[PDB]
């Protein structure tokens, strides 16, 4: 829920082990970062090219499948301008529960009774009135706390609810503008924008202002086209800390929010450190960038004689980014900065630019067509960065912090990139009865960041399919209306290398950065003896060594798809499956032994392959009730594996198993670990089980796999793989009179995730430091009065190791909501076009209302178990005046 | 279009074909010896600091028992694993510096002889680093590969083997660079950071002195030792040599040590560390960054032990007791002692590196540990608080260049060569171990004040000129370096080089069993826990091409 | 040494003129406000005592000396009324007022 | 432009975008004017005449 909504997006799932990240093309220019300050409402088409042989025409860099996206343009005598509005609200809904000051105490005296330790002798202000019952076990029958926290009496006592002090509702605005135009000889368009948001999370928030403009227009009989694309964007984001919702769980809630005086209150002693999250919010309020981005595209249209046209675009993509960061002196009981201030005013820029040359051809004789086309293409990248710093100013607000305002010492940084790229490619189409179909292309292309051995690289491609309907045999089948057969064959892969693979890096390296334990390896050493004065010699150090044989990451994907369409054109959905396989995946590999510092090689060697269904279905059909319904739907599936992994990098587990068993034969990403089944509910579960380390009344049991008394490190097995299966989601459309309904529901079954708010709600001790807050499942633990929990004991030390990975902390992710719901209501003709105007729309809508999940989660969201932004509810009231 | 292709130039670096050209040379040679002052942790010192506490003299200066743990293992010889870490650091550590010297020796090929006429003194100087690491290294583990070619493809270093090179062979391997210095090494170097003739010739004797004693099979037990390689050590010592250059004994012991004055007669090679030069914090001896006392705030490492204070107590004659020193407890107020025990060793009731200010207690203050290590601190690479030495960039470290070959080192192994020689020419040998023995008495000019507020008595009386029995005056030159080489990781290898190193060690075990502690349970086994052995990723990312150390 | 400047002005003005003939007199009154905002800035860097003399190796962060750092920031408003009128009468003797 | 004092230049791209759309009997017209620069010029040093 980040107000700039970026995403992460995987096609056709995961496919190679590095970046995956897919290639957006808008209006002929590639870019591969964006899309969440682009103008999202400039949208004529949203191809994706999900495939492999549809998708090797457009470069080696489209392994990941690309997403082409087109935007507006003026139609022949029209004149029409809308305006669109909304005003929203963000609402919280899902807060995990924490346990306050009494239920802190209670767990506290628990755990010191389970140890048997005098609870009173606490380092904390804590009273504890208590006794023995006759039954053997200890009740708590009185409890009282201090006055202050501290002898000196500077921070009062009280019960703060943290996930209630830093969040807040926060308005959303939104506004639109969009005026078309079109003639028989141009067309043009011109757009406009704003939208607001301001975060849940208190003191983060996000504008973006926009504009547009696009054109063309034809000359003489069509053969003279000129146009173009462009666009302008601002966007300036607040951004959030890192850790504010983990900073939230953590710190007790007896610390105030405020001192005895107007400062920020915090863990005076013995409470663990943990600083103020509403101070972390408070001195991050003012870390604000900006970032301008613009488009553009100049395409020039040329017809020769007849059926035959060429091409020549120009893109552009500028962008930079202005950014001011502070840090502030801060005091909170032990928690200080030294009393530090410093400001650091970095700056960014990018910029593309392509050329490419198309020359297309058509011709249709008898009953054959074909479309054969050729044309090179041109890119460069150039990006760049820089900074300052200063230190150690006197007034402190966000105005008197410019870097000539300081005293301290400074630093600059730096740095720069860069990208070439050149290739030809070619198509090809015919259809000889308007039955069978069939397409080939070819692609040749060399970048800048292969090795010295091979510069082009050929990428073939062979795509038919033929329909049914068409053919006389099957006239019979009357009811059915269409059904075409496809299947292809193609081969591509990704370049996203790193940008020095192949160039044996020698840096300077003189010193002047840190480095904590004394390792520094530097280039100074001081000859003569002098020993002092700042004018000693320099040398050079190697960073790594690069092998000249580096090779992109080749996928040959396969694809089987069957359409459908029936009953006077409805039930229209289609059914595919494909197989793809990558078969050079870029492991780093450091350098062995004798090799010495700079070893690290990048080589080439690893596959993974993947394999699965989809299957889309659509069902519009007008009933006599006086209403028209429309109900869009699909279901994937997903199945994947590592086929080979080259050397002891399989072993410690950069990418599967957790450094204990290989990750060859399995999936992307499975975890390892023990099974926990239970817990020693009784006493003869000490004799029962075999010769466990830590056996206590608590102390999770571990199976026994080779049934010869281990509990060592040979009883681990996968237990955990995050790619489920029947992924699946529904849209439904109604349309009474008058009247517009629009839901949605999205789900999948079957997941499997790894939570890690339920090692710190169901355990006292599993983090590092000491008397943290939890979260409140943990006080209807174990007891000897309640026996009837499978949450374990409350000890205060980690007797028996309980923070492995095991199936404890294994949860059933599967879930079905609904992402948003929208109804409106068209204003009628006559009371409209009163107004000179054509529609007219009062709508309402809601987002993330509700959601179902399994018994087997104890949580509060399935989708994000962990620490990161939350997900709120959004409810619009919104409007659309249509001219 | 393939012109537009090759247009791009990576930025803020150099690339790997023009760090071949001549221009940019005297700066791979400057890098190739700063790895020796900077590119050591806090652990892992190249003084070979850490990996010496296992030989009779240092209580490893735990504040916590186990803090190091796979340390406190190594000092006991009981439990050390194959796949410690401390062994794989060392071997990369060392590994780092020989690629540093074959870079910049694979860059010196492309000179000429018109315009540079340094190009066999800085091959000289590359080949001299190389080799000091190389021998360093089979110092340690004694089973390595070598790598002596400059112009080798990295494709090629995984497929190398260590037992193609047999010992005899592994140590001529050492002694080629070393004699190759000494062909075309200058007299005198005007900068005092570059070794020189005498730099050479100390190394060529330390290589041949260890290729006299053969090994001759997979046991690393004593065998017939060879006199032939001797008259190569006898002329590679020669006197004139070391006089050329200026290189003699200083005046006092504890001049050396001392960062009022750090280049000296007694400093043939140092490493230069400095202070304020432009960088962070400075290029100081992060390596001693445990070693300072708990006056500072941390963290008292390398204390040392009982029984080397008890071989510093001499007699009324002026001779040390002849394994009749760790019956009593070593005492200045008794008997007579030798005056560098106030250099080396700070005792509780004097002056921490001679500051009355900081007299030494048995107090919290001076041990975190309270009496699981006891109450010593060292003074051999420590200096007084009121240097400019020190800076804490989160530990204390000191700018005294490290020394790590000295004129009495060269001396006391002519002593050795002269010895073991045996032919006729005894009694020169046991005159210049008498001079050294006159030099140490002729040392005290600073703590000589001491004898009013506290009471001491010292003397060191030389022996005449007579040539005594081969084994006594072995005894004798063994007690010497024992006494000088104090906390100077001088030890261990000599006891693994005599050979007679299980008997002793075990010997101390079982007479400091009641010292320490954690010394109750100890044993060191025969011909297993003399080398330290090879590290087990190498073994297994090798495919079989290396080797095991023999036992393990 | 590694410079950076910026500059940004925006202005709004929202103007309503009268158009009127009668007889031989025409005449064009007309009211409006207006608003402007100047936001500039600048910044840099500087470091020192490089090894390769090109302009690619060259980058703040290929150094080895000392480091400076600098920048400033300005600002500027303005708001306004203004107002226009004509006349001729005769299509002979023209006038024009402003304020 | 390449200068007559040696490397000393000057180079300039450009665009331009105007448009106005008037929808209603002329009631209501919206319009626009939009430039996009990119200089790159080496100064020539102080004093070198």
């Amino acid at each position: 829920g980040n107000p700039s909504g970026s995403a992460t997006v995987r096609i056709r799932g995961i496919g190679t082990l590095n970046n995956n990240d897919p290639l957006y093309i808008i209006d002929g220019v590639p870019t591969k970062a964006g899309m969440h300050e682009l103008n999202g409402n400039d949208i004529e088409s949203i191809q994706v090219l999900k495939d492999a042989a549809s998708a090797s025409i457009y470069g080696s860099r489209a392994a990941n499948g690309v997403i082409i996206i087109t935007t507006k343009q003026g139609k022949k005598g029209q004149i029409k301008i809308n305006f669109d509005a909304s005003v929203s609200a963000s609402m919280y809904q899902s807060k995990m529960n924490v346990l306050n000051t009494e239920q802190y105490g209670r767990a506290m005296w628990q755990a010191y009774v389970n140890d048997g330790e005098n609870p009173n002798g606490n380092a904390l202000g804590y009273a504890y009135n208590w006794g023995y019952n006759a039954d053997g076990n200890p009740v708590l029958y009185g409890m009282t706390l201090s006055k202050y926290l501290d002898s000196k009496n500077t921070m009062p006592v009280a019960d703060t609810d943290w996930f209630d002090e830093i969040t807040r509702t926060g308005v959303i605005q939104q506004y639109n503008l969009s005026v078309s135009n079109g003639s028989e000889k141009g067309s043009s368009f011109f757009s406009l924008g704003y939208y607001k948001n301001l975060g849940v999370i208190k003191d983060t928030d996000f504008d973006r202002f926009s504009a547009r403009m696009n054109s063309d227009y034809k000359l003489i009989d069509d053969i003279l086209t000129i146009g173009q694309h462009f666009t302008l964007n601002r966007t300036s984001e607040v951004q959030a800390p890192g850790g504010i919702i983990e900073t939230a769980l953590d710190i007790p809630s007896a610390i105030p929010v405020y001192a005895s005086d107007g400062s920020w209150g915090g863990p005076v002693g013995g409470w663990p450190d943990r600083r103020n999250p509403r101070a972390v919010l408070e001195y991050n309020k003012d870390n604000r960038y900006t970032y301008w981005r613009m488009f553009g595209d100049a395409y020039v249209n040329l017809t020769p004689f007849k059926g035959f046209n060429l091409r020549s675009t120009f893109g552009l993509d500028y962008a930079n980014k202005q950014a001011r960061y502070f840090t502030y002196p801060y005091q909170e009981g032990t928690q200080t900065n030294n009393g530090k201030s410093a400001v650091e005013a970095k700056q960014e820029h990018w910029t593309k630019w392509m050329w490419n040359a198309i020359a297309t051809y058509q011709l249709e004789v008898g009953k054959h067509r074909g479309d054969v086309m050729i044309g090179m293409e041109l890119n460069r990248e150039d990006d760049s960065h820089f900074s300052g710093y200063k230190e150690d100013f006197s007034i402190l607000t966000p105005d008197y912090m410019w870097p000539d305002a300081g005293s301290g010492t400074a630093q600059a940084y730096g740095a720069g990139e860069g990208y070439s790229l050149v290739s030809f490619f070619g198509k090809m189409n015919y259809s000889y009865a308007d039955r069978y179909l069939l397409s080939l292309t070819l692609r040749r292309d060399g970048s800048s960041r292969f090795g010295k051995n091979h510069r082009y690289a050929t990428f073939p491609s062979v795509s038919l399919g033929w329909r049914i309907t068409q053919e006389n045999f099957m006239k019979e089948l009357t009811w059915l209306d269409d059904l075409k057969l496809r299947a292809s064959w193609g081969q591509t892969g990704n370049q996203e290398i790193s940008n020095l693979a192949r160039y044996t890096i020698y840096a300077p390296n003189y010193g002047t950065t840190d480095s904590f334990g004394g390792q520094s390896y530097g280039t100074a050493y001081d000859i003569t003896g002098s020993n002092g004065g700042g004018v000693l010699p320099s040398g050079f150090k190697r960073n790594q060594i690069g092998n000249d044989n580096i090779k992109w990451e080749t996928t040959t994907q396969t694809n089987v798809g069957i359409d459908f369409s029936l009953f006077k054109q409805s039930l229209y959905g289609s059914l595919e499956y494909y197989y793809k396989k990558a078969t050079d995946i870029l492991t780093e590999m450091a350098g062995v032994g004798v090799l010495g510092e700079g070893g690290s090689r990048w080589i080439n060697s690893g596959a993974m392959k993947n394999q699965g269904f989809e299957f889309n279905l659509g069902y519009r059909n007008k009933t006599a009730f006086g209403l028209t319904y429309d109900l869009n739907g699909n279901i994937s599936t997903y199945r994947n594996e590592i086929l080979e992994l080259p050397e002891t990098v399989a072993a410690n587990g950069k990418f599967g198993g957790n450094g204990v068993k290989s990750v060859v034969g399995h999936t992307y990403g499975a975890q390892v670990g023990y099974i926990a089944d239970g817990i020693f509910k009784s006493q003869d579960e000490v004799d029962n089980h075999a010769t466990q380390e830590g056996a206590a009344v608590g102390r999770i049991r571990y199976r026994d796999i080779d049934h010869n008394g281990v509990i060592d490190e040979r009883d681990q097995n996968w237990i955990y793989d995050p790619t489920p299966s029947f992924s699946y989601g529904l849209n439904i459309y109604l349309e009474y009179k008058n009247f517009d309904l629009t839901m949605f529901w999205q789900g999948v079954q079957g997941v499997d995730i790894i939570s890690d708010v339920k090692k710190k709600s169901d355990f006292w001790s599993a983090s590092n430091v000491g008397f943290l807050n939890k979260g409140t499942r943990l006080l209807n633990a174990w007891s000897p009065t309640n026996p009837n929990s499978d949450i374990p004991a409350l000890t205060r030390s980690d007797t028996n190791n309980e923070q492995r990975v095991s199936t404890y902390f294994v949860e059933n992710g599967s879930f079905l909501k609904l992402r948003n719901i929208q109804l409106g209501y068209t204003v009628p003709a006559v009371i409209s076009k009163k107004m000179r105007m054509d529609r007219l729309r009062f709508y309402c809508s809601a987002q993330n209302l509700l959601t179902i999940k399994s018994k087997n989660f104890t949580g509060e969201d399935p989708e994000n178990p962990n620490f990161s932004y939350p997900i709120p509810v959004n409810i619009t009231f919104g409007l659309n005046i249509g001219f | 279009c393939d012109d537009f292709l090759d247009r791009q130039v990576p930025q803020g670096i150099v690339t790997g074909d023009q760090i071949a050209s001549p221009e940019y040379v005297d700066n791979l040679v400057i890098s190739a010896y700063a790895i020796w002052a900077t590119g050591d942790d806090i652990n892992s010192s190249f003084s070979l600091w850490n990996y010496d506490v296992r030989s009779d003299d240092c209580y490893k200066g735990g504040s916590g028992t186990e803090d190091g743990g796979v340390f406190n293992a190594l000092e006991i010889s009981k439990g050390i694993n194959t796949t410690d870490w401390n062994i794989n650091d060392i071997w990369k550590r060392l590994y780092q510096c020989i690629t540093r010297a074959n870079t910049a020796l694979q860059s010196l090929d492309q000179m000429d002889e018109k315009t540079y006429p340094l190009k066999n003194q800085r091959i000289a100087e590359m080949r001299f680093l190389r080799g000091h690491a190389h021998f360093m290294l089979k110092q340690l583990f004694k089973k390595i590969v070598i790598v002596n070619d400059e112009n080798m493809e990295p494709d090629a270093y995984n497929e190398l083997s260590n037992t193609t090179y047999t010992n005899d062979e592994q140590w001529q391997k050492i002694a080629d660079d070393f004699q190759f210095a000494y062909d075309n090494l200058p007299e005198v170097q005007i900068e005092k950071g570059r070794p020189a003739q005498a730099a050479a010739a100390a190394y060529l004797a330390k290589t041949y002195l260890y290729k006299a004693y053969r090994q001759d099979g997979a046991d690393n037990a004593l065998t017939g030792i060879n006199e032939e390689d001797l008259k190569q050590v006898v002329k590679y010592t020669d006197p004139l040599i070391m006089a050329k250059g200026g290189y003699g004994l200083e005046t006092d012991y504890s001049m050396n040590f001392l960062p009022q004055y750090e280049n000296g007669a007694e400093s043939v090679w140092a490493i230069q560390y400095s202070i304020n030069d432009g960088t962070y914090n400075g290029n100081l001896n992060w390596g001693m960054g445990l070693t300072t006392p708990q006056i500072l705030g941390c963290c008292d490492f390398h204390k040392p032990s009982q029984n080397l204070v008890n071989a510093f107590k001499t007699d009324s004659q002026g001779k040390p007791l002849f394994s009749t020193y760790d019956n009593e407890n070593y005492e200045v107020a008794t008997d007579n002692v030798d005056p560098r025990l106030f250099h080396t060793v700070g005792m509780p009731g004097f002056p921490y590196k001679y500051n009355e200010g900081y007299i030494i207690q048995k107090n919290d203050d001076w041990s975190r540990s309270k009496g699981l290590y006891g109450y010593y601190v060292s003074l051999k690479e420590n200096v007084d608080p009121d240097c400019d030495c020190l800076k804490k960039g989160s530990y204390w470290a000191s700018s005294l260049n490290h020394i790590v070959i000295r004129y009495a080192d060269v001396l006391l192994m002519r002593a050795e060569a002269l010895i073991q020689l045996n032919d006729g020419r005894i009694t020169d040998a046991i005159s210049l171990i008498n001079e050294v023995r006159s030099r140490a008495a002729g040392s005290t000019m600073l703590i000589f004040n001491y004898k009013e507020d506290y009471g001491v008595n010292f003397k060191v009386t030389p022996y005449d000129l007579k040539a005594y029995a081969q084994d006594e005056a072995m005894k004798m030159l063994k007690w010497e370096r024992r006494v000088e080489f104090g906390m100077e990781s001088s030890r261990f290898f000599d006891l693994v080089r005599w050979g007679e190193a299980k008997d002793v060690i075990n010997a101390y075990y079982v007479t400091e069993a009641s010292r320490c502690s954690i010394y109750k349970n100890a044993g060191f086994t025969e011909n297993k826990n003399e080398y330290l052995p090879v590290p087990f990723e190498q073994i297994s990312a090798s495919n079989g091409n290396y080797t095991q150390n023999f036992g393990w």
